[PDB]
C-alpha cells in the first residue's frame, strides 16, 4: 500500500471527460473508512 | 470477529435513504456493460447495518487525527465500495489487502459516488469472469453485495482525468 501526496489524506478522481460520471476516490490507510452499510442486490434486465 | 450485521427493514427510513442513493447513483458506463452488466436500476433485497466496536473506534481515532491536520475538517463521505472481499472487509476492516496496488491513483483503496462503478469491481477487476455460478459479469439472477462506507477524506489531492 502507497502512501498519500505530501501534505494530503486521499485523492480526488475527477471525470475530466465523461459528463455525467461522479467522482472516485482513493484512500491509503484502511482506517480511512468504515464499512456501514451492505446492500444485497440484483442488477435489473432493462425492459 | 466481533462483527454483527442488523438486518433493516424496507419500512426503516434508514433502509430508505442507503436504497436511494443507491439507486439514484447509477450511470452508463463507456464499456457498454462489458464489466458490471447492463441496467439502469437494481432490486434491493436486503440493507444490513454493520456493527463492529474495535473498528468504529478505529475509524474514529483516525478521523480525528485528519481533522486536526485540515482544520477540524474530516471532510467525511458516504460512498460505496464492490469487492470480492466484501465478507472479509465487513469482519477484518479494510487494509492493504483491499487496496488496488495497479489502480490509476496509486496502491490505495477505491471508492466511487456512482454506485455503478463499484458495481464493476464486485467480481473483481473489470468485472473478473462474472458471477461464480453462471460467469457472466451481466447476470441478472445472482445475487451481488455493496459497501455503503463512511469514509474521512481530509485534505484530498485534485486529479483531473
Ligand atoms: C484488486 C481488488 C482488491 C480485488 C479490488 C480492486 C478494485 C476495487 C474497486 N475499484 C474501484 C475503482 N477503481 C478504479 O478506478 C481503478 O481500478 C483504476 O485503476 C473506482 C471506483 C470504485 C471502486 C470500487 O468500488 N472497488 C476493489 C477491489
Ligand atoms: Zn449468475
Amino acid at each position: 500500500m502507497a502512501h498519500s501526496p505530501p501534505g494530503h489524506h486521499s485523492v480526488t478522481g475527477r471525470p475530466s471527460v465523461n459528463g455525467l460520471a461522479l467522482a472516485e476516490y482513493v484512500i491509503y490507510r484502511g482506517e480511512q473508512a468504515y464499512p456501514e452499510y451492505l446492500i444485497t442486490y440484483q442488477i435489473m434486465r432493462p425492459e | 470477529s466481533g462483527t454483527i450485521l442488523i438486518d433493516l427493514s424496507p419500512d426503516d427510513k434508514e433502509f430508505q435513504s442507503v436504497e436511494e442513493e443507491m439507486q439514484s447513483t447509477v450511470r452508463e458506463h463507456r464499456d457498454g456493460g462489458h464489466a458490471g452488466g447492463i441496467f439502469n436500476r437494481y432490486n434491493i433485497l436486503k440493507i444490513q447495518k454493520v456493527c463492529n466496536k474495535k473498528l468504529w473506534e478505529r475509524y474514529t481515532h483516525r478521523r480525528k487525527e485528519v481533522s486536526e491536520e485540515n482544520h477540524n475538517h474530516a471532510n467525511e463521505r458516504m460512498l460505496f465500495h464492490g469487492s470480492p472481499f466484501v465478507n472479509a472487509i465487513i469482519h477484518k476492516g479494510f487494509d492493504e489487502r483491499h487496496a488496488y496496488i495497479g489502480g490509476m491513483f496509486g496502491a490505495g483503496i477505491y471508492f466511487a459516488e456512482n454506485s455503478s462503478k463499484s458495481n464493476q469491481y464486485v467480481y473483481g477487476i473489470g468485472g473478473g469472469t462474472g458471477c461464480p455460478v453462471h460467469k457472466d459479469r451481466s447476470c441478472y439472477i445472482c445475487h451481488r453485495q455493496l459497501l455503503f462506507c463512511r469514509v474521512t477524506l481530509g485534505k484530498s489531492f485534485l486529479q483531473f482525468s
